[PDB]
């Protein structure tokens, strides 16, 4: 079964300037990565722990 | 903050980090018992954390101080970043000393053209992971509201100011939301957002407090 279409979309910062440790799927590399998320105006390509997201998008590199 | 400075051990005895198991917003006292943050910045059980310098480091004259209230604008919009601001109420008053200390809120709005001081623990680089043990600090300047909106079309409310340069190399940056822009010895500021940091064209935008002193005291007076 194909994957959501969370898993293609970009990571997105968004314009605030908090601190809010998050995890996107990269779909250059294919992994699941943290990054430091600003607080305001994400995609769906955004997951509090490391298991929300590779439950929705399974490593592929 | 991008292009800044050490400030230097409990120079910006206003400055407190917003702490939710580790720091994520800056925040400014207002007095004894109450903080200015950004709305965005909103959490429950948030610990204000007063007389910081090392963030990661325990010093041993540090206070911490649980949140008992925090409340946002009621006319806060997430999506447009209209009226973000937030008032943190403590839940025992701070002791006042060399390293904790209240800072004033304007009467007048300030110019363009005016110096005001920027800090916060936020990202020192505009890429990557560059994160600050220590407090830095900025010198920038307002830039004009026709400026600010030129920079950032259509996205520019009456409630919001652009400070710092055109050029690039130097901003405010993730991390360092909620905290201070101060002016003169008055708290002109609230850092909120941006396009990324320290991007040609692209200054940092700020809540813009002068607007927001009668809904201040009100809101003391009422909690």
């Amino acid at each position: 079964e194909a994957e959501a279409s969370i898993c293609s979309e970009p990571k997105k910062v968004g314009r605030c300037k908090g601190y809010f440790p998050r995890f996107y799927f990269d779909s250059e590399t294919g992994k699941c990565t943290p990054f430091i998320y600003g607080g305001c105006g994400g995609n769906g390509n955004n997951f509090e722990t490391l298991h929300q997201c590779r439950a929705i998008c399974r490593a592929l590199g | 903050i991008v292009g800044g400075y050490t400030c230097g051990a409990n120079t910006v005895p206003y400055q407190v980090s917003l702490n939710s198991g580790y720091h994520f917003c800056g925040g400014s006292l207002i007095n004894s018992q109450w903080v200015v943050s950004a709305a965005h910045c909103y959490k429950s059980g948030i610990q204000v954390r007063l007389g910081e310098d090392n963030i990661n480091v325990v010093e041993g004259n540090e206070q911490f101080i649980s949140a008992s209230k925090s409340i946002v604008h009621p006319s806060y919009n997430s999506n447009t970043l209209n009226n973000d601001i937030m008032l943190i109420k403590l839940k025992s008053a701070a002791s006042l000393n060399s390293r904790v200390a209240s800072i004033s809120l304007p009467t007048s709005c300030a110019s363009a053209g005016t110096q005001c001081l920027i800090s916060g623990w936020g990202n020192t680089k505009s890429s990557g992971t560059s994160y600050p043990d220590v407090l830095k600090c900025l010198k920038a300047p307002i830039l004009s509201d026709s400026s600010c909106k030129s920079a950032y079309p259509g996205q520019i409310t009456s409630n919001m100011f652009c400070a710092g340069y055109l050029e690039g190399g130097k901003d405010s940056c993730q991390g360092d939301s909620g905290g201070p822009v101060v002016c003169s010895g008055k708290l002109q500021g609230i850092v909120s957002w941006g396009s990324g940091c320290a991007q040609k064209n692209k200054p940092g935008v700020y809540t813009k407090v002068c607007n927001y002193v009668s809904w201040i005291k009100q809101t003391i007076a009422s909690n």
